[PDB]
């Protein structure tokens, strides 16, 4: 009953990054998913809406989708600057709460 | 997901979806009904403007009998002429909005035949009473 | 078999026209032109619904709320300017002369008139000066008069009243209400996929203004390009902003404010003297936000003129009440010249850095001073503005353009504010009015019970 | 615009009972969509769901921690009172107030789904020792 | 000559014929009540006034239980003093107007009498719900 | 001591005297709501304020059910909570001045209970007459 | 005042169908009292009456041709329309069409009777020939 | 000269008029009261137990 996503998927930069975390029906199939990203010592930021937009202020770069049980988040043109711990989470009804993801790391 | 019971939707609520399902959401509309300087005379004419608004709804209402019921039924039949669409694509395929769209054209004679009907509903009432 | 059923409290909504009213927060005798005082208090936090799966057309040019409101304005400064003294005794001859004091040089600008003012007792009349701008004063046959004598009685504004744009709400009855669009590029008329209702409006300050639209609300996404017939060169257009620019306009100078008494009871305030040296008005402008601004405007305007060079150029002329930038300022009404900031070209092809222009520079421009107005472009009224000691500084953030059009190859963009009504279109573009109608019928196999 | 503010000791004591608040400013907690929630997140490991709390006075706890957890709102002082009680070594972390964002929908009922908790706030340190 | 269902009458028809007869037309009357310048100050006071007047017979109307019956029926007896005319000479012999002149003296005391009954039906009526 | 029917009490009348005592005089009450120049404009002010006040009860009891009943019973039950004291206590030792006071906290929530539960009155009747 | 004024084709084949319209003004159909009734004669020989429409929407024809005949109304265009079918050589003759004044009097039931066809029209003339 | 020549534009009564005290009742619209207390040693404020409507 809690999303399980791979952890420090590190890998370089000037191309396409795509990371996926993985659910079951009652939070990913049933309800909504959003991404966000926390660098240590602040609050985390909103990337992804509604599973496929996301609010104004973040990149062109930053997109996702939802597909059955998986969700993805697809980043494209990577920085030295897009570097922190990624989050999905989604609210379940099993326990009638928005349960949150492991978090990863991404360095390049 | 988390249910809404349908009497925290704010106004207006729920208009773009079915017909069915906007009948359990009739409430919260009615509660929104009735709510010398130059503001004075625009704030004065819009309180007695609202006024005649909802007291036309409800001098219709009182004729045709469901002077205070929410969802009444009526004796008159429905004519195939108004409406040619089923039951089951009526109440979960389209919303009011369309609904009312549709018929506007024939809302004068239906609203004729309520008063008639309903009158008739009183005068043979009144004749079985009075045979104690 | 099937029987006919009445639904009270339906979601079904009809356009409709009907009156509105005012609201505003509590401020605090202090007296406001829009009387706000009197407005109804709005709310701390005010009930908006998002509403789904619904789609309503929209259109700002057939939009009743800003004829309304416009009539309001024309009532709410009758309403104020009654009990306000009138210049009629002024229409006197001026022996007016250059001003002596030891830029300086361009002194021809404002007149030290001396005239003969009535006293509290109406026989006796005493010599009194005063300092009038060159606009409000023509010459005769070596003497001046008053531009308006001949025109119509011309009144004054009590100081006692402010008229600093407070913003107000437009709310209207029950069994009404106000449908919200939402779409970040929504033009002026279309359809509206994210409606929402609402009570009644956001804050709207009433600002006076003809080139430009000061202190507003800016677009979301992008720059908002609105009009009703973009083929037709006769109708003006209204650009919203994105991206907002800073604007920074003063009167240098400590103007004494000598009261004049010029009959039993009345008594008007006019400019005493300058201590110091004579300095013009001036606006300034950064160049980087102005041509990064022509910059994204103008590649905006291609799509809607694919392969035409854009060029943006100073007004025609005529009349200087439309001509210039006219706005207020602590209540002293400008006249800016804005030719330089239309001075410039989008090329359609071409490279546009914006480090190539130098940054901290400033576009100042020249501005004037005419404190008899008349208003509304019509020739009924006047609000002889009076003056204020010390020197202003008004600063505000320009939101809007409102320019015009004018064979093959360029197109020419001027500014122009061809009408005053467009000032409140661009805030009003997002609303319309309507009318509940909770009755509804259809047909259910539910039949009506009868006692026997 | 929204604003939270969260406060509370950072010296907190085991076995007592601590009160966290956060106030909000900008917005109303009894129109309708309104929604705070409260997440942990132990320092270099992930997040944790505490508790929510919609404008339908409808409260919302997680299963680990349904007994010691009791929230409240307050209309006239706007703001949100959290109480926790039987506090553990393992308690050293961030608290975060946040408000949500979701959206309405009829399935069999009408239905509400958080699309994502959209305002943070600036976090709040608690530490478990003596 | 052809029928007239009598929904098509004008208003105030039916006025001069037997109160029998004109009590198949009510329906028609009940549909036409609630129908800065100096014409403005003159039309504003006369929409008040529909308002007021239409108002003050619902509020009566209300306490006497007949809230949205067109017709209905009462428990109060009739007293001779009142009116002294047989059912066939009332209903058949004469037309409303002359009816209400002659009763107008003791509309006063037929006021009363239908609030304080109506009143009794009430709390009699609560006692006997209250045994479940 | 000569006998008082309760109908000739004036208004207001035993408004000190006991909640059961009060409960006999609810019609007197309802009888006198709805009882250019300078005074115009506030006398016209006063009307439209009385019919507005007056509509505000009777919009609210029309979604109760209780569209014309003085006294109507309803399906809700009543929550310790709100009250503890005993009925004996309750209509024989205090005024309604003092019982409104008491639960007026609590009356948004009783409010909003009444139009949830006759709206579902009306839903589930609906259901028993599609049967025939 | 009211005017009558009728148009239709005057060479009329046989077996077709023919379209008859008489525009009114200065009264509105759906009031109270009125009526159109349209009026046949053949040259030289008495009147005919072919049908009438009321403004309680009923329309009455005459035994010998209620197959033959179908009466309309419009509100809008404010003008009623009588369409024929099947004509003979002896339908050659002049169509009037002319408004009714009546009376009201209840008889077990509220009646109408007219008492005379006040407003005629100028009249039509239609021939049956090739 | 006159007082008020440096002060404002003074008006004049028409004789026609009239300004003798007349008395007057201030009557409130229906749904509101007027409560009228009857204690006769009662000051400004604090309970009043003879009230009358
Ligand atoms: C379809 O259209 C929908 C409407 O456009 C759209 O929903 C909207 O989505 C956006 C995007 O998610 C939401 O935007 C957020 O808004 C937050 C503030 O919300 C509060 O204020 C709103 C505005 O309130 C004013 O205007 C109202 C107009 O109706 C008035 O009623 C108000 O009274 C108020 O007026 C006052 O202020 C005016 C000027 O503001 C002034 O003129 C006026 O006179 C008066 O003074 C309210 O509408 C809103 O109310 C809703 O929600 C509350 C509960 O929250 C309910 O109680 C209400 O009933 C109603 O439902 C709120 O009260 C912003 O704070 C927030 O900003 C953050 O996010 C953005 C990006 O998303 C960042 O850029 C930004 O920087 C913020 O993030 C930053 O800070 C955080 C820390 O806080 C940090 O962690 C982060 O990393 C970052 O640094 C955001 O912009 C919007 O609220 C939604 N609703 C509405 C109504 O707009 C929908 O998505 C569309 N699409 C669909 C349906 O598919
Ligand atoms: C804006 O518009 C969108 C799309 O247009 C809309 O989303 C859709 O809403 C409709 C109605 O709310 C949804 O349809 C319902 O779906 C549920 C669940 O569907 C899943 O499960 C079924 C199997 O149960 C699968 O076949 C399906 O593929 C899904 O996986 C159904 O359960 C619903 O059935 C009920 O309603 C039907 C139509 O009214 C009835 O014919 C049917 O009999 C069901 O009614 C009965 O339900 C109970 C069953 O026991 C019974 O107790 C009841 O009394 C009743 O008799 C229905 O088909 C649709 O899935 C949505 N689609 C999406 C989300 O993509 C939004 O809702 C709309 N916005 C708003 C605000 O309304
Ligand atoms: C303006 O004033 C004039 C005159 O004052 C008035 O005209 C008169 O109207 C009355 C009522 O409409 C007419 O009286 C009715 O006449 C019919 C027919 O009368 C002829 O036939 C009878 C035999 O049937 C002859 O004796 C008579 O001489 C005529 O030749 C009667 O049938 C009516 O009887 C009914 O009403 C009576 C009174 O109400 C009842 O006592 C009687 O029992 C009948 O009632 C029953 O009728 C049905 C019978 O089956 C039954 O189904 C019902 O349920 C009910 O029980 C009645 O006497 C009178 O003739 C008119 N006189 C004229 C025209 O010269 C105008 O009508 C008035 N204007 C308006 C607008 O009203
Ligand atoms: C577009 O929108 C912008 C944003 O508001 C406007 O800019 C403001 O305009 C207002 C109105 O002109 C300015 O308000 C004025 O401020 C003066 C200075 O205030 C400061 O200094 C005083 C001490 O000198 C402090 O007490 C005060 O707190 C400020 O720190 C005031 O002196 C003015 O007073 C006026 O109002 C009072 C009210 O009682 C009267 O008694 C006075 O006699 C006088 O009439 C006035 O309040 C404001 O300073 C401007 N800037 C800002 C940042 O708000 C643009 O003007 C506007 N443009 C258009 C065209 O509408
Ligand atoms: C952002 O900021 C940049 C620069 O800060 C602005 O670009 C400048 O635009 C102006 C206006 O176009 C340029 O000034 C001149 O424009 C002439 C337009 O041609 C017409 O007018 C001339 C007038 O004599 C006629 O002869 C001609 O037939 C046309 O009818 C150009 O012809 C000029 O070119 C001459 O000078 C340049 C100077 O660099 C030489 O290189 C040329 O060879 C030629 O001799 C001249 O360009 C000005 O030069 C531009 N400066 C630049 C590009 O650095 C942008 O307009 C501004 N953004 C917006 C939106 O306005
Ligand atoms: C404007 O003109 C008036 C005269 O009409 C000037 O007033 C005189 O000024 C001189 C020098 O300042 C004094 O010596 C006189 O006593 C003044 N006489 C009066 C009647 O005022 C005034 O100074 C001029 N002001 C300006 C700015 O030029
Ligand atoms: C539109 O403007 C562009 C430049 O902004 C013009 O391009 C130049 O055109 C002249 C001929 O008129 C050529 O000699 C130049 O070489 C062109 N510039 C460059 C950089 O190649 C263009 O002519 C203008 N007119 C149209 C119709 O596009
Ligand atoms: C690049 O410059 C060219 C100028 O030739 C622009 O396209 C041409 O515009 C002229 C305008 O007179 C047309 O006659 C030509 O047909 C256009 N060329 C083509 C191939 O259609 C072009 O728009 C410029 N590029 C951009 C991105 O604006
Ligand atoms: C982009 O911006 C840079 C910023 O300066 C421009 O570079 C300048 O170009 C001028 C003219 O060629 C030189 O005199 C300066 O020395 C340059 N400065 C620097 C820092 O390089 C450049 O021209 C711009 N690009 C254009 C206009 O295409
Ligand atoms: C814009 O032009 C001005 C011209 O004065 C530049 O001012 C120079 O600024 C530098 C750094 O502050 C000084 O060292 C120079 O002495 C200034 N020039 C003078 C006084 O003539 C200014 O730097 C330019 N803008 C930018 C962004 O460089
Ligand atoms: C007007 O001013 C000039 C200034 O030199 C002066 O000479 C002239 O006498 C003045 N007019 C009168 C009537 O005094
Ligand atoms: C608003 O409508 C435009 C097209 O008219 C569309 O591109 C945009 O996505 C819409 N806004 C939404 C869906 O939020
Ligand atoms: C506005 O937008 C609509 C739809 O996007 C489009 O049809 C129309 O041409 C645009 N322009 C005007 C002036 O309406
Ligand atoms: C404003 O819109 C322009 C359109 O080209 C865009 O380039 C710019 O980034 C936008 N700026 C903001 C702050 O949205
Ligand atoms: C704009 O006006 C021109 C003038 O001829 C016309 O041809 C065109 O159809 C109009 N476009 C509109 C109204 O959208
Ligand atoms: C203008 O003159 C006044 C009065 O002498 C003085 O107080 C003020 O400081 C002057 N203005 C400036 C900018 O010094
Ligand atoms: C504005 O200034 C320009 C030069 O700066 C001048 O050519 C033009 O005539 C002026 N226009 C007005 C109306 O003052
Ligand atoms: C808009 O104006 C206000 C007050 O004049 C100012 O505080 C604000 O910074 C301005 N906006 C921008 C983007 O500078
Ligand atoms: C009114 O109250 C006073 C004390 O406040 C009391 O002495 C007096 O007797 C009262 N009047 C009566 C009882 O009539």
């Amino acid at each position: 009953s809690v999303l399980t996503q791979p952890p420090s998927a590190s890998e370089a930069a000037r191309k396409t990054v795509t990371i996926s975390c993985s659910g079951s029906r009652s939070n990913i199939g049933s309800n909504s998913v959003s991404w966000y990203k926390q660098v240590p010592g602040t609050a985390p930021k909103l990337l992804i809406k509604y599973n496929d937009q996301r609010p104004s202020g973040v990149s062109d770069r930053f997109s996702g989708s939802k597909s059955g049980t998986s969700a993805s988040l697809a980043i494209s043109g990577l920085q030295t600057e897009d570097e922190a711990d990624y989050y999905c989470a989604t609210w379940d009804d099993s326990l009638n709460g928005y349960i949150f993801g492991v978090g990863t790391r991404l360095i390049v | 997901a988390v249910g809404i019971g349908a009497v925290f939707l704010g106004f207006l609520g729920a208009a773009g979806s079915t017909m069915g399902a906007a009948s359990n959401t009739l409430t919260v509309q009615a509660r929104q009904l009735l709510s010398l300087g130059v503001w004075g005379f625009k704030q004065l004419q819009a309180r007695v403007l609202a006024i005649e608004r909802y007291l036309e709804v409800q001098q219709l209402l009182g004729i045709w009998g469901c002077s205070g019921k929410l969802i009444c039924c009526t004796n008159v039949p429905w004519n195939s002429t108004w409406s040619n669409r089923t039951q089951e694509d009526i109440w979960n395929n389209m919303t009011w909005m369309e609904w009312e769209r549709e018929i506007g054209n024939y809302t004068h004679t239906i609203y004729s035949l309520l008063e008639e009907s309903q009158f008739q509903q009183e005068i043979n009432e009144k004749d079985l009473l009075a045979l104690d | 078999n099937l029987w006919v059923t009445v639904y009270y409290g339906v979601p079904v909504w009809k356009e409709a026209k009907t009156t509105l009213f005012c609201a505003s927060d509590a401020k605090a005798e202090v007296h406001n032109v829009w009387a706000t005082h009197a407005c109804v208090p709005t709310d701390p936090n005010p009930q908006e619904m998002v509403l789904e799966n619904v789609t309503e057309n929209f259109n700002m040019w057939k939009n009743d709320m800003v004829d309304q409101m416009h009539e309001d304005v024309i009532s709410l400064w009758d309403q104020s300017l009654k009990p306000c003294v009138k210049l009629t005794p002024l229409c006197v001859t001026l022996n007016c002369t250059n001003t002596t004091v030891s830029s300086n040089a361009n002194f021809e600008e404002m007149k030290n008139c001396s005239f003969n003012a009535t006293t509290e007792i109406k026989d006796k009349k005493k010599n009194e000066y005063a300092l009038f701008y060159k606009l409000d004063i023509v010459p005769l046959n070596g003497k001046y008069r008053l531009i308006n004598c001949n025109t119509s009685a011309c009144t004054q504004i009590c100081p006692k009243v402010t008229f600093e744009p407070i913003p107000i709400h437009y709310c209207a009855p029950a069994g009404y209400a106000i449908l919200k669009c939402n779409n970040k590029t929504f033009n002026g008329t279309g359809p509206c996929n994210n409606v929402s209702t609402v009570q009644c409006t956001h804050g709207i300050k009433p600002v006076v203004s003809t080139q430009l639209l000061l202190n507003g609300s800016l677009a979301e996404k992008e720059i908002i390009i609105r009009s009703e017939n973009l083929t037709n060169n006769a109708k003006t257009i209204i650009v919203h902003l994105n991206e907002s620019v800073g604007i920074v306009c003063t009167r240098p100078s400590n103007m004494t404010r000598k009261s004049i008494r010029i009959g039993p009871g009345q008594t008007f305030y006019a400019l005493g003297d300058i201590i110091g040296d004579i300095r013009q008005p001036h606006c300034n402008i950064s160049k980087q936000n102005w041509n990064r601004t022509l910059q994204q405007v103008g590649r905006k305007l291609a799509e809607h003129f694919p392969n035409r060079n854009i060029t943006f150029n100073h007004s025609s002329g005529g009349d200087l009440e439309i001509t210039t930038h006219s706005f207020n300022c602590r209540g002293e009404f400008f006249y800016c010249n804005t030719s330089g900031l239309f001075n410039g070209t989008y090329h359609p092809n071409g490279t546009y850095n914006e480090t190539a222009v130098n940054s901290s520079d400033t576009i100042t421009l020249q501005c004037r001073i005419k404190q008899i107005i008349n208003m509304w472009q019509e020739v009924g009224r006047c609000m002889y503005a009076p003056p204020i000691a010390g020197n202003i500084t008004c600063n505000s953030n320009i939101t809007g353009l409102l320019l015009t059009r004018d064979q093959t190859g360029e197109e020419i963009f001027r500014p122009g504010g061809g009408d005053m009504r467009d000032n409140w279109r661009s805030e009003l573009y997002k609303y319309k009015v309507v009318e509940i109608k909770p009755l509804g019928i259809a047909p259910t196999k539910c039949k009506r019970r009868v006692v026997e | 615009q929204v604003t939270l503010k969260e406060s509370g000791p950072a010296l907190v004591k085991p076995t007592q009972t601590l009160t966290l608040t956060c106030t909000f400013s900008g917005f109303s907690m009894s129109n309708f969509g309104s929604g705070i929630y409260w997440i942990r997140q132990p320092p270099g490991k992930a997040l944790e769901w505490l508790a929510g709390i919609y404008w339908t006075d409808s409260k919302y706890y997680n299963l680990s921690l349904k007994t010691r957890l009791t929230i409240s709102k307050d209309t006239s002082k706007s703001q949100v009172i959290l109480i926790m009680t039987n506090m553990d070594p393992v308690d050293t972390a961030t608290y975060y107030c946040a408000d949500i964002r979701g959206r309405y929908y009829y399935s069999n009922g009408f239905l509400f789904d958080v699309v994502g908790v959209e305002s943070w706030g600036q976090g709040v340190v608690v530490t478990v020792s003596s």
